[PDB]
RNA sequence: GUUCUUUGUAAAGUGCCUUCGAAGAGUCGAGUUGUUUGGGAAUGCAGCUCUAAGUGGGUGGUUCCAUCUAAAGCUAA
RNA sequence: GUUUGACCUCAAAUCAGGUAGGAGUACCCGCUGAACUUAAGCAUAUCAAUAAGCGGAGGAAAAGAAACCAACCGGGAUUGCCUUAGUAACGGCGAGUGAAGCGGCAAAAGCUCAAAUUUGAAAUCUGGUACCUUCGGUGCCCGAGUUGUAAUUUGGAGAGGG
């Protein structure tokens, strides 16, 4: 195939061809709004494992957030990529955030390509492949941390190292922290 | 050498079977009477549009 | 309440549903032999039982031919088309059987296909005619 | 003067193109063939334009129309899709593959003349995936291959071959060295 | 007694895929160096392998990659020099 | 239940023979400040520095052995 | 050719068609986050990963088909209940905090993409538009799209032939 010459270009990021390509669109992305909207994915395989088709409906928007944080260490424990996903999620209000990717980086800040599907298109409501994004239940997902990155944030995973936050850190507080009393006391 | 020793198709020799699949499709468009053949498309505009 | 103390006030009128008899008592739906030899004054399991059927496959926690010989006996009791049968009749009539040159024709056998093939299709061509 | 913002973004993308040293596995595109090749390129790649989807339409209902009621070679065709054309290069079924020097992600296509050159494969970087898409009913192409030919064109093809061999990887072998914009 | 298991995916474990090899190595030539691994590969050549692994392992994570990313620096000078 | 349509060298499944055969990177990791956990094993997470490999990599268990396949997504009770 | 034409990017339009906000908020998912108090006076700690504040969902939400647990003669997505169990572990080893595997039971269900050429044929889709048996279907047209929509394939392998 022609992605796994990109996937694997992509992982050399420091590398001659690749500082170059991330040189010249750091400051092009500077001189354009903080959240616009991309033509096309700048990375389309990293973009198409994350699950972006290039299809009517599915959309790239590119997003730009601030970078850290003993006042200047009072720490904001939430990520630099949930709050962008949150941003784009505002402005396009009509979309779902299906997923996120970061693109480059800087002292200042970090940028993002959002990948975003319009659950009202008919060419996503149809295809049993992604009308599940139509169901109610996925508005404002990156809002609640069910995205890629907000799964991690939250902590959910399997094993003895997320008991704390397996089935969500606050149910499992509420769930052991019950005195439950039977009609017939154990 | 080709990088990979993947076995060659039949459909790469054979006639293809997505044409097949179309022509077939069109066939049974054409019984049913839904749409009207290219010969009799010149016929539909010789009689009309004078 | 607050919206409770208005709907009870109110001359718009309750949308009172008494849907509560039919909790217990659901009739039995996919299968009418079944369904005729059901007792509903017994249980599931007491209905199963006096059927024969088992109705839990593990071995419950706790203290626990009449009709499956009707359903034994209702449980005991592909064409071609016009251009394929037309392209055996091609195929019959210039080679017969001889498989190897019939598949190596590029005339007819235009789908490059094995000796199998051929022999399966034309048997069903000759099952169909005489 | 005052310009717009994206104008003004276009013409700084333009100066910072030239005034940059650059890595040489770019810059060896626009190192690209020259007017008469690429017209003599076109001249062969014309004749074998993808049946557009009218003529596919009309003709499968000629099928249909004629067949149903009262044997042929396989067709050639330039072969144009990236996945497709970094497929047929690799398994060695690509004779002349042409490359696009400007694309809208560079990334895209950077490895692409390197493994043409590593797997034997005669390719030409020329001038314009606009160029590239009018020989293939696409807006863009990015990627246009030569796998099978008539026998017309067959020597004519080996001669497209040779003179690509001559004009672009014989007076560009300088440029797999020389990192490109050093423009005072 | 024992039933002899049906074989999973880390048993045969980097199954070697010729593909994956090529394309690997063939974006390596393409892409150029970062620059700590074009200060490694001239570090080879002045100083040795002494001082180019120090680097690496305060560069990288554990010693086990550097143990594999100044190898993978040698071949890079064995092939570029020789053949 | 009754009934109208089914088609096209169409879509599958079983067993054997024969030829091949990829697996998610600013991510794992390391350091680091801060938060957090029953998690002393440094439990999770966040920021910042640096940043991998594919007979890979992670997680456990007294020379090794076992068991998973991350960094993509859906799904009732 | 000092002309004409492809594209690329960026706009506009009371353009065609859509969609987002606000309410409710018990429960549910996040973000943000104290103090009174209790500890011997008390920077740790405790109340508490609580209340208040801010966002986001549904009939449930979330979770979920192992980068899981174990050390067995091995089990096998999640969630919930009894048990583990005030156990292991944490803590001026102080006030105090405090699980999980196993066993029993409730309920149970599995799957889908990206990464290997359809290349004997973009097989795919949206809209406009005329009919019809109208939660749609069919015909024609403008497009999206090869910087990849379809079919096949997901490790339990899988694929091409016979």
């Amino acid at each position: 195939g022609a992605y796994k010459y990109l996937e694997e270009l992509q992982r050399k990021k420091q590398s001659d061809v690749l500082r170059f390509l991330q040189r010249v669109r750091v400051w092009e992305y500077r001189q354009k709004n903080v959240i616009h909207r991309a033509a096309r994915p700048t990375r389309p395989d990293k973009a198409r494992r994350l699950g972006y088709k290039a299809k009517q409906g599915f959309v790239i928007y590119r997003v730009r957030v601030r970078r850290g944080n003993g006042v200047n260490e009072l720490k904001y424990q939430r990520s630099l990529r949930a709050t962008a996903e949150e941003r784009v999620g505002r402005r396009a209000a009509n979309l779902r955030v299906l997923n996120s990717y970061w693109v480059n980086q800087d002292s200042t800040y970090k940028y993002f390509e959002v990948i975003l599907v319009d659950p009202q298109h008919k060419a996503i409501r149809r295809d049993a492949r992604y009308n599940w994004i139509c169901d109610p239940v996925h508005k404002h997902r990156e809002a609640r941390g069910l995205t890629a990155t907000g799964k991690k944030s939250r902590g959910i995973n399997k094993g003895h190292k997320f008991n704390n936050t397996k089935a969500g850190r606050r149910k499992t507080w509420k769930r052991q922290n019950t005195l439950s009393l039977w009609r017939y006391r154990k | 050498m080709p990088l990979t020793a993947v076995p060659e198709p039949k459909r790469r020799f054979v006639p293809s079977k997505n044409e097949a699949k179309r022509v077939m499709k069109i066939v049974r468009a054409i019984r049913e009477g839904r749409i009207i053949p290219p010969k009799k498309l010149k016929e539909m505009k010789e009689k009309e549009k004078i | 309440s607050v919206r409770k103390r208005k709907m009870n006030r109110s001359s718009v009128g309750k949308a009172t549903r008494r849907n509560k008899d039919k909790q217990r008592k659901i009739n039995i739906q996919s299968n009418p032999i079944i369904a005729a030899n059901w007792d509903y004054s017994l249980t599931m399991a007491q209905n199963y039982k006096k059927l024969g059927l088992r109705a839990k496959l593990q071995t419950p926690a706790g203290g626990k031919e009449t009709e499956v010989v009707k359903k034994l006996e209702e449980l005991a009791s592909r064409s071609q088309s016009e251009r394929e049968e037309e392209w055996l009749e091609k195929l019959y009539k210039k080679h017969g059987d001889d498989y190897k040159k019939m598949f190596f024709d590029k005339k007819l056998n235009i789908y490059q296909q094995s000796e199998g093939d051929l022999k399966r299709r034309l048997l069903r061509w000759k099952k169909r005619n005489g | 003067v005052k310009w717009p913002e994206y104008v003004r973004v276009q013409r700084q993308k333009k100066i910072l193109s030239i005034r940059l040293k650059v890595p040489p596995t770019i810059a060896q595109f626009q190192y690209t063939l020259d007017r008469n090749t690429a017209a003599e390129t076109f001249k062969l790649f014309n004749k074998y334009r993808p049946e557009t989807a009218a003529e596919k339409k009309e003709r499968l209902t000629k099928e249909a129309a004629a067949v149903a009621e009262g044997a042929s070679p396989k067709p050639y065709a330039v072969k144009y899709g990236l996945n497709h054309v970094v497929a047929l290069i690799e398994n060695k079924k690509a004779k002349l593959v042409l490359i696009a020097n400007d694309v809208d992600p560079i990334e895209l296509v950077v490895f692409l003349p390197a493994l043409c050159k590593k797997m034997g494969v005669p390719y030409a970087i020329v001038k314009g995936k606009a160029r590239l898409g009018t020989l293939v009913n696409q807006k863009t192409s990015a990627v246009a291959a030569l796998t099978e030919v008539r026998a017309e064109d067959e020597a004519a093809l080996a001669k497209l071959v040779s003179t690509i061999d001559a004009n672009f990887a014989d007076k560009y072998d300088e440029v797999k060295k020389h990192w490109g914009g050093g423009i005072l | 007694t024992s039933m002899t298991p049906a074989p999973k995916i880390s048993y045969k474990k980097g199954a070697a895929s010729n593909r994956t090899k090529f394309v690997r190595s063939l974006v390596r030539e393409i892409a150029g160096l970062s620059p700590y691994e074009r200060r490694l590969i001239d570090l080879i050549r002045n100083s040795g392998e002494k001082r180019a692994r120090k680097v690496a392992k305060k560069r990288l994570g554990s010693f086990t990659r550097a143990k594999a990313k100044v190898e993978e620096m040698n071949n890079i000078i064995a092939a570029s020099r020789r053949h």
